């Protein structure tokens, strides 16, 4: 699921699944 | 940033993990 | 969509929609 | 944190915006 173009909610979803309880930061601009 | 690496170019696990806390 | 219990991907989605180009941080633990 | 405010209790716009950059 990670080795593709991922935009918007699709990118946020991948961060959520990969990072797990660590969490993540999403900074588009 | 992440958009350049993962949206306009092909993402990778390696790059995603750069944005985990 | 925000005035409810939101967990996991459902919470990340709400952050994504509300925060827009600002982005957000998701820190579960 | 956010989980306590929005997952185990009812979320709000006000709280969500606390986690925007
Ligand atoms: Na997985
Ligand atoms: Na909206």
């Amino acid at each position: 699921f990670v080795n593709q173009h991922l935009c918007g909610s699709h990118l946020v979803e991948a961060l959520y699944l990969v990072c797990g309880e660590r969490g993540f930061f999403y900074t588009p601009k | 940033g992440i958009v350049e690496q993962c949206c306009t170019s092909i993402c990778s696990l390696y790059q995603l993990e750069n944005y985990c806390n």
